[PDB]
């Protein structure tokens, strides 16, 4: 079932605007939207989310993952972005032409206002450990970064500021192995 | 179920909500190289996911007194990724190409954009010197602009002394805002001798043309990027020797 | 103040226990041929090793160790925990529990971490403390209560780093507390007595830093300085002391010029400059400075 | 299915029409978008199990419940030590169960009982179950300790620690940890809702314990109480709570000072 | 390898009886009735 | 064909022109409760065409510093018509609701909000306090809002310490301005118990909250109501006395 | 085969062209030249068994793996103990499984505890094992010793040893005692390779244990781990180390001071 | 004389199994493609 | 260990002393000018 994730878990942000990607109509030809991690046991966007939670009651997951972007702008704004999923290796890529090199979907503005990129599974061994820290960086999964396609444009007497609200699922070949116990929760006040 | 299409290919996919029809360039798929035609004893090689696969280029601000950009296709891959590495390494090449061009914008905006195709697209130097000295020629980024593009300087005569307005018989498709939102184009391989260095010789080229200039009311958005995907669909590579750059 | 470096490598004490409190004694540096690392080997210092039993870092380690009689256990060498053995800007280290942080603020991982790479993560975002832990870690802050877990003990926490091999960086569910302006380049100081440090004192530092610290004192008479530890191999790069009331020199130090250890100036407004080259780079300065009322 | 799933070979498509990328999330649906629809894939044969990820043997666990103190005193003794039977007084098995609506389960309650200093001497204990309903002992030589037609364990400190097992035994159909409603009708008032949330399809009785002796016996015991579910069914589930717990049979969280889901970042641009 | 015998008369004191490999995920992930296809739009 | 949408249930009739498909709350149908369930053995009475049917409350501005409201739904309709008046001369309750949240807007409005059901939802106290007699807990007119409504104080915890972004596990619907106007859900009867009284116990609740604040430009419409209609599905009463209120 | 090999009768031969004597060992085959193409032999009906030179009867030894201290002081205590589940830190049971490259079985871990001066007191302990993620507990009174979703042991010192059964789950599909590599990429140093041959498909976790009371235990246990291979399968066989051990997680050995794989002889020309 | 008898659900938990007296050594011995005869010259 | 790429056999000295080399056809267009000078060093076959 898919989630909300919270890309916009930065600072300078209250509760409810912690969930939106906000667009908006850059200058330059190329520029770069929300990234983050794919890694669900991580601490970070995936947190927030319920497949996030239940890989953090069990210690290693397997299986393809799947997030799902939908436009809440107005009806007359347009526009394409680029969803591209590349494989572990290098940091963050700089520019978009170098990651479009992975795993990317054209997604475009039109009547219907969501994508979903799925992630494929591309990892050497058959189960990773969502401990993911430090000397554990081998069973990371990668980077998910949107970048702008064309730009957002907006017509005269429209607001030119948008968001996208990101959710996130798992796919039929999912599984999960070793109960453990959960790390968001270490003490308790005297009930 | 004709405006909405989603391309996949390897581990990309372009998803669309404003979409005309696909456009097949000369009604010929791209295919591998037959044994008939087929020159080189050498077997060639067919990654097939990992050279086939939507590669995005950067995005250019559509300005209001915009000419136009264009490209060198087997010159622009050159450098970006596994395909890149494994043409740089290669000899001969031959595939087919798979495009799409995204160009948003709202309901207020007007528009038109001719995004088409010209096998060998030669460029012309610019001048009236006929004295073989100073006669003007492109320069090499001129003439293979690399992963960045090109401007046109005349574009109504296609920087080549051919007219626009004749440049509908290649294989075409408009983006008019008021439509849609994106072009698709496949093109086959396209060439007089079967295999071909991808280095020193671009078969084809994109080209980018606003006929319709961009005109929109004082309170829109006025960031309207073009981006460009490209598929290498159908590759094959012969020849392996030593990596050069140029 | 006794130990101006991250590993204590220049530390003279006269500690001859591995603790004050349940301890055992360390065994001399003349007795120990069964070890490499005695005065047979090592005449005219060589990181202090003479007759005597105190703990002393000639190996280049990450804290001082002396030699412990084996008791035919394992364990024939012990750090040192020495009480005076911080440099100014290290806070000690404290234990790490869970979700809860000791510091609330970002986190960092890398394959390549020091103690001046996470110091200046933390200074790019404005955070008073840092914070690293088992080797790999940055953990910034703002908070004042990061001894909410609990005190740890100074030879727990002497994981080596990843990036260099002579500092400590923290330990397993242990971090370790910096302050961000140690390395810094440039501030206004308007402490009474406070130490001034190389851009990328725990590294070397890079090529072509230029920077002016400025010291100022609501009233003060005159000002004493210090020059604790000092080591520069080169003629090019070079500090100087400067007043900024009519903008001239008053002194000007280099790898050639050996500094004296203490003076006096009847000055308030004193700047510190500090002009790096990019040929040769050893190591920083520790200027330790005192302003009288 | 004892394993995941397989994975069919896939192709690239070059075609209008089909667009299995443009699931429209606002129907309330979940994108039903496969690989095979997409990017080009390959034949796997997973035989990655899914027994694991079960109910039961998600909920097969013990974990502490509750932690009884018997002082028996001289002075001021009070001889029995009752424990009203719920689940709600430590976090880790509460944020476990708190995420379904409605259960229903057995129970394999476990008593682990020892000294203060922590010590096995060979005293005799008396665990006795009081059903809602029945007088509760006062005082360990009270006339309820008889435990005719009561259920009692006798065990010593020597010994291994007990083990019962306890059937479903509420009056409705199944256990419920949110009662959105009142337990009797009456007019409620603004002031404090005290009763609110009430749920007495949950009174599971009293569980007390006491000394099997004469005159005295000056040790101060310290019961724990591990209780393994099984034979469970959930129904509707509910999100996992993201705030910390700060009552017993309350949801209640703080107004101010609020955790946020997730960590802060550096900036929304970078992922690391 | 026997577990499923049982020691008394009643039956809630057994232990944990032969797993169910039962998995709907239709009712929480497709709760619509206009069955949505794979390749099609969902909305016209 | 898809949508365009008429639901009729009595004498009431609920016409579309924005709408995505209806949603069926944990695919299962209300019905009537079998003999094998049940466990009175006094009649049940069915009007059918008296209390099922269209109820629609009243319509809430949505704001651009709005949070979100929400409703007890038992109690809602415990004193609006002939179910009002049926329900509360009868002990037991039982049935389901078919919901519909009116929401229209311009094609240069932005925004979307999540209209979801919580079975049980309770509402928690807000306070930092332990003691049993100061700590905070809701008034009668906070768990119980009654036709008004009720508006959130911390969205973001959905009022219950339980975050709103792992709440799409309910049966939920998105109305998203540029794509619908309106949101459907029908859901059954969901208790552990076969009947129960629809005065102090309310099986599920509505929420609207908006996740993308409402954004406009200077010059349109500004009141933006929020309009919901309320269908009690399959209705059955019993234990027939006096009438009580609360 | 239940036996070893049975010996057909020969003869002498008096031919040329068959030389079963001059097996080449450029090749890099083994001689296969048997007694029957050799000196006259006789007819033997051999009934010697090959059972206990199987793999599975040669590592069904328990052997020691690890020692751990508890001390449990009043002024410089620590309440746990926690031990990294490695097999280097003894050679015997680290020369007889380094003799392989690949290796796959199952574990019979069992628990030996003893006090200081050796003394079985009725203290119960509880030994807890921390899967590789998990947080380990600090303190003999920590919030992770609750055990819930974690397995652990409860036992006393006058009960027999505990002894457990524990599964394959390295995340590759076999253990490896050598891994010519590094765990990350990034550039690597040339001073000092301390994470050269790391191989982070054979860290299992952690293993604690701590004294089950409620002040304290003035008492220094030492418990010992003893490890009993079962359905084991290797690979790759590979030769015996001839040096001695110098570290737990690196094959190092001395530059100098080299010991010879045979002890010196009188002369060449000399068998005794 | 029976220890094929499990008393859990895993299987790992068991005691040695029946035993396998495979036993390939041509493996080792003479890893090479051209069968070298018994009675023969191993090179010509 | 930059010639090594192509095309090699190698030739080790034994009873028989003669290898021979195949050089392939590895040309784009079925034939080679003979011409192969300056700007006809299109034609050209590669170096043994
Ligand atoms: C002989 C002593 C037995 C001690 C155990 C008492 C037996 C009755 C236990 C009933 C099991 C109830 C489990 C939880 C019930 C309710 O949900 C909780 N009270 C509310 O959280
Ligand atoms: C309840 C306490 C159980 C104590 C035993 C812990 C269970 C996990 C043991 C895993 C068995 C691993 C055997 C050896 C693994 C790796 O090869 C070594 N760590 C490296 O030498
Ligand atoms: C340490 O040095 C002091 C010097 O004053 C001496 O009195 C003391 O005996 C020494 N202790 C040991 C253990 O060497
Ligand atoms: C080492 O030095 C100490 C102090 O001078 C002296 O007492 C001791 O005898 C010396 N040991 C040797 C072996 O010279
Ligand atoms: C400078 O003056 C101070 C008096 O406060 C004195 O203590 C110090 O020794 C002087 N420095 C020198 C180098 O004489």
């Amino acid at each position: 079932v898919e989630t909300i994730l919270e890309v916009n878990n930065t600072t300078e942000a209250t509760g409810l605007t912690r969930l939106l990607i906000p667009v908006s109509s850059q200058n330059k030809a190329d520029e770069l939207c929300a990234a983050f991690m794919v890694d669900p046991g991580r601490i970070g966007p995936w947190q927030s989310t319920l497949v996030g939670q239940i890989c953090r009651y069990y210690t290693q997951w397997s299986g393809s993952l799947k997030v799902t972007f939908m436009f809440t702008g107005s009806f007359m704004a347009t526009g394409k972005m680029l969803v591209a999923y590349s494989p572990p290796g290098s940091a963050q890529p700089a520019n978009r032409e170098t990651a479009m090199l992975g795993t990317h979907v054209i997604w475009d503005f039109g009547l219907q206002s969501s994508v979903s990129l799925v992630i494929p599974w591309i990892s050497n061994t058959h189960f990773r450990t969502a401990k993911t820290g430090g000397n554990y960086d081998y069973y990371t999964a990668g980077v998910v970064t949107l970048w702008y396609q064309t730009n957002y444009v907006v017509p005269p007497e429209t607001p030119g500021e948008a968001y996208i609200i990101a959710m996130g699922a798992a796919q039929d070949n999912f599984t999960l192995k070793i109960c453990k116990d959960t790390d968001e929760v270490t003490q308790q006040a005297v009930l | 179920s004709d405006r909405v299409a989603q391309l996949t290919v390897g581990n990309s996919s372009i998803t669309t909500q404003e979409a005309a029809n696909i456009v097949l360039a000369y009604g010929e798929w791209p295919e591998y190289c037959p044994d008939t035609d087929a020159t080189a004893v050498d077997k060639p090689t067919r990654p097939d996911v990992s050279v086939n696969r939507f590669y995005t280029l950067d995005s250019k601000m559509w300005q209001e007194n915009s000419t136009g950009w264009y490209w060198k296709f087997p010159d622009v891959l050159n450098k970006t990724g596994v395909f890149g590495q494994n043409a740089q390494f290669h000899y001969l090449y031959r595939s087919g190409f798979c495009l799409h061009v995204q160009c948003n914008a709202s309901k207020f905006h007007q528009g038109a954009l001719l995004v088409a195709v010209i096998p060998e697209f030669v460029i012309a130097g610019r001048g009236s010197n006929t004295k073989p000295n100073e006669a003007p020629h492109p320069g090499f980024t001129t003439t293979f602009p690399g992963t960045t593009g090109a401007t046109f300087h005349d574009p109504y005569v296609l920087d080549s002394g051919v007219p626009l307005s004749q440049a509908l018989i290649y294989p075409h498709q408009w983006i008019n805002l008021r439509t849609n939102n994106c072009a698709t184009v496949i093109v086959p391989y396209i060439n007089a001798v079967p295999f071909d260095s991808a280095i020193n010789h671009s078969n084809f080229g994109l080209i980018v043309i606003p006929v319709s200039p961009l005109k929109y009311s004082s309170g829109a958005t006025t960031a309207i990027p073009i981006t460009i995907t490209i598929a290498p669909l159908n590759s094959e590579f012969g020849g392996l020797r030593q990596a050069v750059s140029q | 103040p006794e130990c101006f470096t991250a590993n204590g490598a220049d530390y003279r004490g006269t500690q001859n226990w591995t603790a004050l409190q349940g301890g055992k004694p360390c065994l001399f540096w003349n007795e120990t041929f069964q070890h490499p690392y005695n005065t047979l080997k090592y005449p005219n210092g060589e990181g202090g090793l003479g007759e005597h039993n105190y703990c002393r870092n000639p190996d280049g380690d990450v804290s001082p160790w002396c030699y412990v009689a084996e008791h035919e256990d394992g364990v024939y060498w012990k750090y040192c925990e020495i009480p005076a053995c911080q440099m100014p800007g290290n806070l000690g280290c404290y234990k790490d529990h869970g979700n809860p942080p000791p510091l609330t603020g970002t986190s960092k991982t890398s394959n390549k971490l020091t103690i001046q790479t996470c110091i200046s993560f933390c200074r790019s975002q404005r955070f008073k403390f840092a914070g690293m832990e088992s080797g790999y870690a940055c953990f910034c802050g703002n908070n004042p209560d990061y001894w909410k877990y609990g005190e740890a003990a100074s030879t727990e926490c002497n994981s080596v780093c990843f990036g260099d091999h002579t500092q400590p960086c923290g330990g397993d569910g242990r971090i370790i507390l910096f302050d961000t302006l140690v390395g810094a380049c440039g501030g206004n100081y308007s402490a009474m007595s406070s130490v001034v440090y190389s851009p990328d004192f725990p590294d070397t530092y890079a090529t072509g830093r230029v920077c002016y610290w400025t010291i100022r004192v609501p009233g003060a008479s005159h000002i004493h300085f210090s020059f604790p530890l000092f080591d520069i191999r080169d003629s090019a790069d070079m500090v100087e002391l400067l007043d900024g009331y009519t903008h001239r020199v008053l002194a000007r130090f280099h790898g050639r010029s050996r500094p004296p250890l203490s003076f006096n100036v009847s000055l308030d407004f004193v700047i510190l400059y500090f002009f790096s080259d990019r040929i040769n780079q050893a190591q920083g300065f520790a200027v330790l400075y005192q302003a009288v009322k | 299915a004892e394993s995941a799933a397989n994975t069919t070979p896939s192709s690239h498509r070059l075609e209008t029409g089909r667009v299995p990328a443009l699931q429209a999330a606002e129907t309330g649906a979940t994108s039903n978008a496969t690989d095979e629809n997409m990017i080009e894939t390959r034949c796997v044969v997973n035989r990655n199990g899914v027994l694991e990820t079960t109910i039961n043997h998600f909920f097969s666990r013990s974990g502490l419940v509750g932690v009884v103190n018997l002082t028996d005193g001289g002075t001021d003794t009070t001889g029995y030590a009752t424990w009203d039977i719920d689940i709600m007084g430590f976090v880790q098995l509460r944020r476990k169960c708190e995420m379904f609506t409605y259960m229903r389960f057995n129970a394999e309650f476990t008593f682990v009982t020892t000294t203060k200093n922590g010590e096995a001497r060979p005293y005799m204990l008396q665990y006795m179950y009081v059903p809602p309903g029945a007088p509760k002992p006062t005082g360990r030589d009270a006339f309820q300790w008889q435990t005719a037609t009561n259920p009692s364990v006798f065990v010593k400190l020597t010994d291994p620690p007990a083990q019962v097992s306890v059937p479903f035994m509420s009056p409705a159909s199944a256990y419920q940890w949110f009662y959105d409603g009142y337990p009797t009708f009456g007019q409620h008032p603004e002031t404090s809702n005290t009763t609110y949330g009430l749920c007495p399809n949950n009174m599971m009785g009293t569980f007390a314990v006491r000394v099997v002796s004469r005159e005295a016996s000056q040790l101060k015991l310290q019961t724990r109480v591990y209780m393994k579910l099984k034979h469970v069914r959930a129904w509707v589930p509910r999100p996992i709570r993201s705030q910390p717990y700060l009552l017993k049979n309350f949801p209640n969280y703080d107004s101010s000072k609020i955790t946020n889901s997730a960590r802060d970042r550096s900036s929304i641009k970078q992922a690391n | 390898n026997f577990t499923n015998i049982n020691y008394y008369k009643d039956s809630y004191a057994a232990s944990a009886t032969r797993q169910d490999f039962t998995q709907d995920p239709k009712k929480f992930t497709q709760p619509v009735l206009d069955s949505i296809r794979e390749l099609s739009a969902p909305l016209n």
